């Protein structure tokens, strides 16, 4: 699987509220006083009052179309045999079940 | 520095036994302790996925798993316990309640 | 031809991210790798990184080259000068937009790098990379000779059919560059080809979304008191961790990904034939394996009595 | 962590179950990213034993 | 056989990448990826 | 240097450096003596019945 | 770390070419242990870079001709901070103490 | 932090070796580290 | 190492080849070492000539 990670909702000078996602093994938290910085210089102003929310969420492998194990049960079996079978110089080709 | 945090453990309850199922990402040191004046310190560096069993007096068990911060347990009365059980069964039953004795009084 | 080599390129953009290490610490470089797959039993890694490359910046079909995001602009480098490496040198093999498809050897971690105009860049991620042999057979590399098996392995085409990716408009991208104090206010330029978003944390105007003007802002003794930042709204990007989301909206679609695994062929080597001495109910093996082989027996009776073991000397078993 | 964290019901089903033990971190201050925290692939594991 | 699916064969047998057929660089060696291609 | 002397110690107690000291060492008892004016104490007659 | 005539030019490196002083670029300097390493500062006689583990160190550049190496038997295992065994710092975690050679030259 | 001590924080947050500081090269990318430098 | 990789710069796209061989070399002497000394005893071995004689 991979690990399915959405892009952090930074509100400068805020504050942000969460909402319920429908994801598997969705999670979802809310992180206060950070004070984010990019490759431009510092994101946010303010020092405080901060909110930075962080998403989350597990999602199967691209791969998995190909490589993937398949969970089967198996029960009452029945048996098909191929017999050669010669009755008077009759010599044939037999697929006949149990 | 910058450093990995074990990854937090499966916990299982039972009677003054804890399970406890670790999944290791990297060869991360495993140590605990009682509160006892016997320690009986044991460790281990453990780097394949394994379920070990610990056993747990009310004197209290101490757990520390690689660089999370150290949480402890400790271990009351589970079951059978010493009801009523008119007759028999509670004899079996306070068998395991303050072992170490019991049968010598019996 | 065809929209798979047309590409969803035109409307990605390759990006940038943080790495852990960029030589001396770390930086927001677009060589930063996403993530690893190993999947595949032939030894073939598919990077996936923030950057996109096999399409130049017109959108032709240049395979030679490499597109990077240099912080406010964005450069092109031919492909075959980036380098890459685990254990030893990796070589490459094919890649279209964000992946890679390389043969890296076994190693602890994967470091990229590339030589810009100036000091080589380079950026190492931790991952495991350790391949399965094809076979029962453990080999490093593969044999000269040996028997055909079937296998699953990383396919070079980017034919793509079943995997695809989330991708979305990018959030608002701070750039303090744009600010300076050209006299005692602060001067902004948007700049020309780019919207430039400004909000004041301080009184007077907290609000500017200045679309194409050189404005002044008083009340503000020190350029370190505003914030700026770019503002494209024209592509989308990855879905990435890095980089932060943009809160108005976000317009998302599916685009398919390259580098799909699928089955095959391997060419795997072909276990040194024993000797075998005969005696009274019991057989005298004489092994001796060219590498770690795994060596299985079994009865056909009600009680098979397994064993099993994997024999890197030679050795007589009874 | 074991065989069959994550599971579907069939191949193009959309809806799955996942139990990864997914656990959210504090990001680091000055630095935009997003810190998690899960079980290693079970499949992998499996895979290895 | 190759890496299936996607490498073209060369007149000389040799399998490279199928975005590198008909791409304007010489990557057979014997010009057979580059022969033929359509328009 | 095998296991050191904080993860070893026992009744839980716990090991500090600087200044070199043991806390929360959980063994024995401890008697206390109080001596308390009898100002303090408060007549019933004051007190709820 | 100074170049010929005592001016500050971190960029350069030089080195004692028999009966001669040569210097060379900094850049072209590499080194590794078991894998390429990431040359951080200098100063003087004194080096510090990114190596990984190895079992020895071997030190080349580029000359006007045939490059030249030196490597020297050393043992270098470094010991990761905390107590979790890890061959490269992870993508997140924890602050702990340690203890770390400044690339200051103060 | 960083490499305690000497690395000093660039505008963008980035650590960088202290003999770099005010050297004529532009080793944070934003020029932080060789603005303000003194005489 | 566990093979030998090859490589030389073409005019073009550089070319390498790697071959699967065992390479193991025996350090002379009765002490297991990587790399030679800088001070030691002069012992007798046995090594490949570079002359082309
Ligand atoms: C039995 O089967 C084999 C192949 O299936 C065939 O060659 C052979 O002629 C058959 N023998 C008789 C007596 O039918
Ligand atoms: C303790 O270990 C045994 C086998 O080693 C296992 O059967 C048992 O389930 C474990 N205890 C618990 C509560 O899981
Ligand atoms: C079986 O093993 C024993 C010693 O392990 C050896 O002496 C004997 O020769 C072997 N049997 C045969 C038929 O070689
Ligand atoms: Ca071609
Ligand atoms: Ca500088």
């Amino acid at each position: 699987y991979k690990t399915g990670m959405d892009s952090p909702a930074i509100k400068c000078c805020g504050s942000q509220e969460c909402t319920p996602t429908y994801r598997p093994d969705e999670q979802c938290k809310v992180f206060t006083g950070v004070y984010p910085f990019m490759w431009g210089g510092a994101y946010c102003f303010c020092d405080t009052e901060n909110t930075q929310v962080s998403k989350a969420y597990v999602m199967k492998s691209d791969d998995c179309l190909a490589d993937h194990a398949e969970a089967y049960k198996a029960h009452t079996a029945s048996v098909q045999a191929f017999l050669n079978i010669t009755v008077g110089e009759h010599s044939i080709v037999t697929t006949v079940y149990v | 520095c910058t450093v990995p945090l074990a990854p937090e453990p499966m916990i299982t309850f039972g009677f003054r036994s804890v399970s406890l199922k670790l999944h290791p990402k990297n060869p991360t040191y495993l140590i605990t302790r009682q509160l006892a004046d016997e320690p009986h310190y044991t460790h281990e560096l453990i780097s394949e996925p394994a379920v070990r069993n610990f056993t747990v007096t009310e004197k209290g068990w101490e757990f520390v798993w690689g660089n999370h911060p150290p949480k402890r347990f400790w271990a009351q009365e589970t079951a059978p316990g010493n009801p009523h059980g008119l007759p028999h069964e509670v004899i079996t039953h306070y068998y395991h309640r303050y072992p170490m004795s019991t049968i010598l009084g019996l | 031809s065809t929209e798979e080599l047309f590409n969803e390129y035109k409307l990605t953009r390759p990006y940038m991210a943080r790495c852990i290490r960029c030589a001396v610490g770390s930086c927001h470089s677009p060589i930063a790798i996403e993530a690893v797959k190993s999947d595949g039993h032939d030894g073939y890694v598919r990077l996936q990184t923030s950057s996109q490359y096999g399409l130049d910046s017109s959108g032709n079909l240049k395979g030679r080259t490499m597109r990077y995001d240099m912080h406010g602009t964005i450069k092109e480098i031919p492909l075959h000068q980036v380098s890459l490496y685990t254990s030893r040198p990796c070589h490459i093999v094919d890649g279209h937009g964000y992946f890679l498809l390389a043969r890296c050897p076994a190693g602890d971690s994967i470091t990229m790098e590339f030589k810009k105009d100036s000091v080589r860049h380079s950026c190492s991620v931790p991952y495991e990379v350790k391949f399965n042999p094809v076979g029962r057979e453990l080999y490093t590399h593969p044999p000269e000779h040996g028997v055909e098996q079937a296998c699953q392995v990383y396919a070079h085409d980017a034919q793509n059919r079943g995997a695809y990716v989330e991708m979305h408009l990018p959030g608002s991208e701070v750039d303090s560059s744009l600010v300076s104090l050209s006299g005692s206010s602060v001067t902004v330029t948007p700049p020309d080809g780019t919207s430039a978003l400004v909000e004041c944390e301080c009184g007077g105007t907290k609000i500017s979304e200045t679309i194409n003007k050189t404005k002044q802002f008083s009340q503000c003794t020190k350029k370190e008191q505003c914030r700026a930042y770019r503002l494209q709204n024209d592509k989308w990007v990855y879905n990435s961790d890095k980089l932060p989301k943009a809160a108005g909206a976000t317009l998302k679609g599916k685009l398919h990904v390259p580098f799909l695994l699928a089955d095959g062929k391997c060419t795997v080597p072909l276990a040194p034939e024993p000797m075998i001495t005969f005696g009274f109910r019991s057989v005298s093996l004489k092994l001796h394996p060219k590498n770690p082989t795994y060596l299985i027996t079994r009865q056909l009776a009600d009680e098979p009595h397994y064993t099993h073991e994997l024999i890197s000397e030679p050795a007589v078993r009874n | 962590g074991a065989f069959g964290d994550i599971q579907s019901r069939t191949v193009s089903s959309s809806d799955l179950y996942a139990n990864t033990n997914l656990v959210l971190q504090r990001p680091k201050a000055g630095a935009i990213h997003v810190p998690y925290t899960q079980a290693p692939s079970g499949f992998e594991q499996w895979k290895k034993d | 056989e190759c890496n299936i699916p996607g490498n073209f064969m060369c007149s000389n047998g040799r399998c490279i990448p199928g975005a590198w057929q008909c791409d304007g660089l010489p990557d057979c060696f014997d010009k057979s990826d580059e022969k033929e291609c359509p328009k | 240097k095998a296991p050191s002397l904080k993860f070893t110690a026992p009744f839980g107690c716990e090991i500090y450096t600087n200044p070199i000291r043991a806390e929360n060492c959980a063994v024995g008892s401890i008697p206390l003596a109080f001596d308390i004016p009898d100002a303090l104490f408060t007549r019933v007659s004051e007190t709820p019945t």
